[PDB]
């Protein structure tokens, strides 16, 4: 693996995990993100690191806090971000 | 002595390490043995250093410029036969 050493998984649940599995299979470190209501979801324990994201936000709004996620991405050292499906998967502003 | 210490210590000592050893030999090794076990504790906030952590508490520790450990203590394990018990943490969101 070349220029991605670490990746952020900008999603939750099944899909989040599948990505983590892929990374680990490729010796890529992984970073998870969880909303307040998802402190329990076992996708957050499946990563190499994890941070809360949508602070004070309504539960669905929490995984869409674009700006927050980038700060988290930048503070983590994440070379790249995988948005999975749903949420910010198709959001242009984030992609840009 | 500088060689005595080097053999006593894991590696090659600095000039300062030496005088200290000469002045306080019993303690300097004891200090070394302790730093090997727990690492550079100088960094922990004082309350944590003397009082450890409360349950569900989260703290940050700066090991170096820009290198912060988010640490949360979730719960404490029950003792087993020989008194050992598992402590349950989240170092960087990742359960440990």
């Amino acid at each position: 693996m070349n220029r991605i050493k670490k990746v952020l998984v900008a999603n939750r649940g099944e899909i989040a995990i599948r990505v983590m599995r892929a990374c680990t299979e490729l010796k890529i470190k992984t970073v998870a993100i969880y909303s307040q209501e998802d402190t329990g979801s076992f996708h957050r324990y499946k990563s190499d690191e994890a941070y809360l994201v949508g602070a004070g936000k309504k539960p669905i709004d929490a995984y869409l806090d674009i700006e927050n996620i980038i700060e988290i991405a930048k503070e983590s050292g994440a070379d790249a971000i995988h948005p999975g499906y749903g949420f910010l998967s198709e959001n242009i502003e984030f992609a840009r | 002595v500088k060689a005595e210490l080097k053999e006593k210590m894991g590696y090659e000592p600095t000039e300062k390490d030496v005088i200290s050893y000469i002045l306080y030999p019993k303690v300097f090794l004891d200090y070394q043995e302790m730093i090997n076990k727990y690492g550079d504790v100088t960094v922990l906030d004082t309350p944590t250093f003397y009082k450890g952590m409360r349950l569900g508490e989260t703290i940050e520790v700066e090991l170096e410029k820009g290198k912060i450990l988010l640490i949360k203590l979730n719960s404490i394990g029950e003792p087993i036969a020989d008194g050992t018990r598992v402590i349950y943490f989240e170092l960087n969101g990742q359960p440990r």
